[PDB]
């Protein structure tokens, strides 16, 4: 557990890898985005660029697919999503290495999660804030990546949550190009799987049951070729719910939800859950100060492994 | 019980603290070391007793030691810990609130008296020591009950009555604002933003305010029933809510004496006033129960510790645990950990289990290392890789090498028959006519009886690589012995029935244990005539039961009770070597039963050695699907599948595996290995006729001819338009037509084989996709080493970068 200091003056909120795994982008409450690179010679995380992005605390950033370039989206509490393209003819650690592309001002609420779509669906994007509205933005103009048009606008929640109540919203796409377009959308305590119907509009496809309290993180397991899709869920309870999704009106194919396993090992709130490249290791972080790794041994049932305390 | 953190008194790293016992009798001065989590870090300095009943407490920041203590009887006592004067109002009444400013100015909040002010502000330097009553410089709030007050700066005071919330400046005789609210208790300024303060009410409704909103009026936040009740009825209340002095936009609350909720707030400006909302609440269980009040201890690296006073007056120190906020993985099995407290980020690289060993033994890094080493591009190379560094993978790649050699040499290509990568089950079970299938099977053996199905056994021996001669048997014995594997050679000799040859091979070995095993095996040749049931047979059975080497276990289990069913059912030995004795030393009546049981085992279990039986048929794809479900080894599944999956049939599962492995190769930046995989897919899709079945990458160049304005793609040394014959557009540097090799000159653009390859690579077709101007590759490399503009006249396009 070698630590490296990122250099933020406040709480680091979202850290995300890129596709190649040699770049990390960290956003924090100091209204800054820092991109770090891993040199093959020094083998240490060195800062590439740090620049001020928003007027509030940035809470969600995501990398785009590398076939569309170097694009970083960024969601903050100032109700904006800003897109950042990198021009390589600029100096590192200067603040001008990443150029702004667009501001998505359509959100009437502080945004919580932004996830890019898989590359086979285009240069799409997803938004979710404290107004219950799921917004999809597409880059339909190929000449310039500054005109991102809103395509879909759903309503996950009937009314926005109150000012004094905490809320959490998480997003997860389905990284399979051999299945219809899906989007795992988490409300306060509701988890919804969407589908793109034949009419070109998103429809409610399945609902993951349970979830007695707030959902902190949703992670779709990568489609390695298996016939079942796996969704991991971290709740405000101590529950790490893993759903087994099998796929076979105005939807391309119906799909069923089976709760594969449910674990109470954290005795707290599972703040984040994440998958591996192959979807064989499940990393969960809770309030016990422990990061637990999970694997499936001898069957489909997931069992615990190495526990990392911090 | 009151705990009051004190700043600007200690020049060292220690933080001063002031405490009041729950019986409100004494003032204890503490000194807590922030970097030591032990209970002995709370150092008791001095205790000032002889107080009646303390209702409020305040300290002076400028002068060290000066502590004001109010009381319910009416006497404010100003004294020192690190003089002693009792002062009171003209009319004696309870001091609800007290504030001492930095410039020595002292305010006072009293109860309701109709003939006296409840906010009396005075300086101690102009106080006559001969009288107990104070002479106030500024008096405010007559006929009111000031229950909380706070000094915002050197001149203004933010006072709270029982029905109003005021901000009074001493340079004016009029309050700045008077907002009517019932939440007017325990004003706490935010240390990171003076405009934000925070009161609560009698029902427990906490409210965070903004002074700019009240000046101009709603509270900025409100929490119904968050803190304790009875503010108006009870005068002796424990402050169960503290602002965060470690970071902004955070506060902590005490609930039921057991948990502490750190509410982290978020802000947005509707455009300077920030509208707040609750983002995350973090709950921390207290070390001991029955906690009445608490306060913050700042540590280094944005740490947090909470000094807590229990209901019995015991003061203890409790840390705040480092809770991980995000544990993201990688394509290299690298874990990245982010905390909820500090800034630094922890990383667990790959270089209850250990984390490093569990990430090192996952298949996402095993597949990465194998793809780095070149796994699957040539089956003999895979076998040599595995043998130089999970034994079923070597067996299935050995079978794949044998079958690929059989296909490539035309042993299965010739005839009106495919028979390509077909397993033992498909040959043995039959399936246009029965005589037609018999004669096409016969012509394979007639290229290089004693049984009803004899030619099928010959084809199954050809597929399984078990049609070697006696000289080839001796050559295989020598090859196996040359690797130091004497036990494998003895097992191979016993498998073909040459038990004396196994005795000879294991004789004169390099191990004493092997020589003892050789003597044991040699004690059979004269014993084969016996009926048996000896103690020696029992010794051999026990030795076969206890041995760890599977080949010697095979020998000792076969020598005693010499039947073949005790060898060809265990999973310790390879299925190819099991079929080497099932197709050779067994009869067709039970061979179909054995093949059916083994096929039904390997289809649902998902063993890669079942490809002996199923081949690369659709049943082989089902076996590979079970293997992917069991192990998530999509790399081996894809490399096995591409030998026959587009060539002989078409299914979506193999396309999914190929796309997944290509995406993983892209994610590991192994682009050269991905290209080698693509050319291997294109090479292995050639049918017997020769038609490609692979979905190759489509064309990206459709050059428009300049003379006829038509597509040239609707000549190994010179490319021209097929419609008219006109040459390609000229190079921008040398004005020669592009697309032609062997130019009259040498393009020496910016180990003789690599030099010649570079020279013949310099004369290619290179062009910019922004200005559409063509160049030779060497000409473009030599031009842009000195310039930065397109060489064509009239074009301003920096094609380099
Ligand atoms: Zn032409
Ligand atoms: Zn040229
Ligand atoms: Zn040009
Ligand atoms: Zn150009």
């Amino acid at each position: 557990m070698q630590p490296f200091d990122s250099g933020h003056d406040d709480l680091v909120h979202d850290v995300v890898y890129d596709f190649y795994g040699r770049h990390v982008a960290t956003c924090s409450s100091d209204q800054h985005i820092k991109v770090f690179k891993l040199d093959k010679d020094t083998s240490n995380w060195e800062l590439s660029d740090s620049w001020r992005a928003h007027d509030s605390s940035i809470v969600a950033i995501d990398w785009a697919s590398p076939e569309y370039g170097r694009i970083i989206a960024s969601a903050s509490y100032d109700k904006t999503v800003k897109l950042w393209e990198e021009d390589p003819d600029q100096e590192e650690c200067s603040g001008r290495r990443w150029n702004k592309l667009c501001t998505l001002n359509d959100s009437k609420g502080s945004l919580y999660s932004v996830k890019f779509a898989p590359a086979h669906l285009g240069l799409k994007l997803a938004c979710l804030g404290n107004d219950g509205i799921l917004r999809l933005y597409d880059a339909l103009e190929p000449s310039d990546l500054r005109s991102w048009t809103l395509t879909s606008e759903m309503k996950v929640l009937s009314i926005p949550p109150a000012n004094h109540l905490q809320s959490d919203f998480c997003l997860s796409w389905c990284p399979s190009r051999f299945s219809p377009e899906k989007l795992a959308v988490s409300a306060l305590e509701q988890a919804i799987i969407y589908q793109r119907g034949k009419d070109g509009k998103l429809h409610v496809a399945a609902k993951l049951p349970g979830h007695k309290s707030l959902i902190r993180s949703i992670s779709w397991a990568p489609s390695i070729g298996r016939w079942y899709q796996l969704i991991a869920t971290g709740c405000k309870d101590g529950r790490i719910r893993i759903f087994k999704i099998t796929e076979k009106a105005e939807l391309q194919s119906n799909l069923q939800v089976e709760l594969l396993s449910e674990h109470d090992d954290h005795n707290g709130e599972v703040w984040s859950v994440s998958w591996n490249l192959t979807g064989t290791i499940l990393s969960s972080a809770g309030d016990d100060g422990k990061v637990r790794l999970w694997k499936a041994t001898y069957s489909n049932e997931f069992k615990c492994m190495s526990v990392i305390t911090a | 019980g009151l705990i009051k953190k004190v700043t600007h008194w200690s020049y060292d790293n220690l933080i001063d603290y002031l405490s009041v016992n729950p019986t409100r009798d004494e003032v204890t001065h503490y000194k807590v070391d922030p970097e030591n989590e032990s209970d002995e870090s709370i150092i008791k300095l001095h205790t000032v007793k002889d107080f009646g009943s303390i209702t409020c407490l305040d300290y002076s920041e400028s002068e060290i030691g000066m502590i004001g203590v109010g009381e319910k009887n009416g006497y404010l006592r100003i004294f020192n810990i690190s003089y002693d004067i009792r002062v009171r109002a003209k009319k004696q009444r309870c001091i609800n609130s007290l504030g001492i400013n930095t410039n020595g100015l002292i305010a006072m909040g009293l109860d309701r008296n109709k003939h006296d002010s409840s906010l009396q502000i005075w300086d101690m330097n102009y106080h006559d020591d001969s009288h107990e009553t104070i002479n106030p410089m500024f008096s405010y709030c007559t006929n009111e009950s000031i229950v909380s007050l706070k000094f915002l700066n050197d001149t203004s005071v933010l006072a709270a009555s029982t029905k109003f919330l005021k901000e009074i400046d001493v340079r004016s005789p009029n309050p700045i604002y008077q907002h009517p609210t019932r939440l007017t208790y325990d004003i706490k300024l935010n240390p990171f933003n003076d405009w934000q303060f925070s009161t609560y009410g009698d029902d427990g409704t906490l409210a965070i305010w903004d002074r700019r909103k009240l000046s101009d009026a709603s509270p900025l936040l409100t929490f119904e029933k968050l803190v304790g009740s009875g503010a108006a009825s009870r005068k002796y209340m424990n402050s169960c809510f503290r602002w965060s002095c470690v970071r902004n936009n955070e506060f902590a609350t005490l609930h039921r004496g057991d948990t502490i909720k750190r509410w982290r707030l978020g802000y947005y400006c509707d455009s300077n006033i920030e509208n707040l909302f609750v983002s995350s609440v973090h709950d921390t269980n207290t070390m001991y129960d029955r906690v009445a009040t608490f306060d913050y201890i700042p540590r280094s690296n944005n740490g947090t510790s909470l000094i807590c006073m229990r209901q019995s007056g015991t003061i203890y120190r409790m840390p705040i645990s480092e809770v991980c906020s995000k544990a993201i993985l990688n394509n290299r099995n690298s874990l990245l950990l982010s905390n909820f407290e500090n800034t630094e980020i922890d990383e667990i690289r790959v270089n209850f289990w250990k984390p490093e060993k569990l990430l090192e033994k996952d298949i996402s890094v095993i597949m990465r290392t194998r793809a780095s080493l070149g796994y699957g591009l040539d089956p003999m190379n895979t076998v040599e890789m595995i043998d130089s560094s999970n034994a079923y993978i070597r067996n299935t790649w050995r079978w794949i090498a044998i079958a690929k050699a059989s296909v490539d040499d035309g042993t299965m290509v010739s005839g009106d028959l495919d028979l390509g990568y077909e397993g033992v089950i498909g040959i043995w079970n039959g399936i246009l006519s029965d005589k037609q299938l018999n004669k096409e099977m016969e012509k394979i053996i007639k290229l290089r009886a004693g049984s009803p199905k004899y030619v099928q056994r010959r084809l199954c021996l050809i597929i399984s690589g078990w049609d070697l001669s006696r000289s080839d048997y001796e050559d295989k014995y020598n090859i196996i012995m040359k690797n130091g594997h004497y036990e494998k050679a003895a097992a191979w000799a016993v498998f073909f029935g040459d038990i004396p040859k196994a005795v000879e091979i294991l004789g004169s070995a390099k191990k004493e244990r092997l020589r003892l095993i050789a003597t044991a095996i040699a004690g059979y040749l004269a014993y084969k005539d016996l009926p048996g049931n000896n103690a020696w047979r029992q010794q051999c059975r026990k030795m076969s039961s206890e041995l760890d080497d599977p080949y010697l276990r095979v020998i000792f289990a076969f020598i005693a009770d010499n039947d073949w069913w005790d060898i060809l059912y265990e999973p310790a030995i390879s299925l190819r070597e099991r079929l080497g004795v099932a197709l050779r030393f067994l009869n067709d009546t039970d061979l179909t039963t054995f093949l059916d049981r083994t096929s039904s085992t390997v289809i649902e279990n998902g063993e890669l050695e079942g490809l002996i039986l199923t081949g690369i048929t659709p049943n082989g794809i089902d076996l590979l699907q079970s293997y992917v479900n069991k192990t998530s080894d999509v790399q081996s599944a894809a490399l096995i599948s591409i030998f026959g999956s587009p060539r002989y049939f078409r299914d979506q599962r193999v396309d999914e595996w190929i796309q997944t492995y290509r995406d993983m190769l892209k994610s590991w930046e192994l682009f050269s290995m991905r290209a080698r995989f693509d050319v291997l897919r294109s090479k292995l899709s050639r049918t017997k006729t020769g038609v490609l079945t692979a979905d190759i990458k489509p064309r990206q160049i459709y050059i428009q001819c300049q003379n006829c304005k038509q597509n040239i793609n609707t000549p190994r040394h010179k490319y021209c338009c097929p419609h008219c014959g006109s040459s390609f557009p000229r190079c921008a540097i040398c004005l020669m037509p592009l697309g032609t090799s062997n130019l009259p000159f040498v393009i020496n653009g910016t180990n003789r084989e690599l030099v010649s390859r570079k020279l013949k690579l310099n004369e290619w077709f290179s062009f910019c996709l922004s200005c559409n101007h063509g160049m030779h590759a060497g000409h473009a490399e030599e031009w842009f080493d000195r310039h930065n503009v397109c060489p064509t006249p009239g074009c301003t396009c920096q094609c380099n970068k």
